[PDB]
């Protein structure tokens, strides 16, 4: 975000790009971190949504307007085209309910409901998914699950939302799942993971 | 199967 100067601002347009800058909550360090802009929110432009390395979850963040952000740098390194090994497969997956196993501490299973909302933007080969105990917005290459059998298969936005814990959260509808129309992507206020649910 | 991390 570069004051071309008085009353305006322009900014790079990093949809697509690697980034890497660091991050500093309240007086702890600065802690570093590496990830992939998946996209930039139509109804509010200043937010971005991030694939960070070694994290699951899809992180909502004003990466140019947030205080906490510092020495954010956007890399040269270009994410490698992919075609998906099973288009078929991936496209018939999309808004489809599923069964997805997760191991915990020495192998015991864990199996969680999902729901599989979309192909990743820019990571092709990665799947946007939510879980029922799990309503955020989570980003994992699917049919490696699939083909190791450790998946089974089965506008509002712009509007404000709030949510009561004794307390009120409040945020915003930012997206709408296109394969399942009744259901919302949500960003609160103060919080960085992106809630998913249907509004119906 | 993968693992859990945590928020
Ligand atoms: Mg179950």
């Amino acid at each position: 975000s570069s004051h071309h100067h008085h009353h305006h601002g322009s900014r790079r347009n990093i949809v697509g790009c690697r980034i890497q800058h660091g991050w500093k909550e309240g007086n702890g360090p600065v802690t570093q971190w590496k990830g992939t802009v998946l996209d930039q929110v139509p109804v509010n432009p200043s937010l971005y949504l991030i694939k960070y390395d070694g994290f699951d979850c899809v992180y909502g963040l004003e990466l140019n307007k947030d205080e906490r952000v510092s020495a954010l740098e956007v890399l040269p390194d270009r994410v490698a085209t992919s075609r998906i090994s099973d288009a078929h497969l991936a496209d018939t997956m999309i808004g489809k309910a599923v069964e997805h196993m997760f191991e915990t501490e020495d192998g015991s299973k864990d199996e969680w409901r999902g729901m599989v909302l979309a192909r990743a933007p820019v990571m092709n080969t990665w799947f946007y998914i939510t879980y029922e105990k799990d309503p955020v917005l989570y980003m994992y290459q699917l049919l490696d699950d699939y083909k190791e059998g450790d998946l089974r298969i089965m506008s509002l936005v712009g509007k404000q939302v709030e949510y009561a814990k004794g307390s009120k959260r409040t945020g915003m509808v930012i997206h709408q799942v296109e394969a399942k129309p009744s259901v919302y992507f949500i960003k609160f206020d103060d919080d960085f993971h992106i809630y998913v649910y249907d509004l119906v | 199967a993968r693992t859990k991390q945590t928020a």
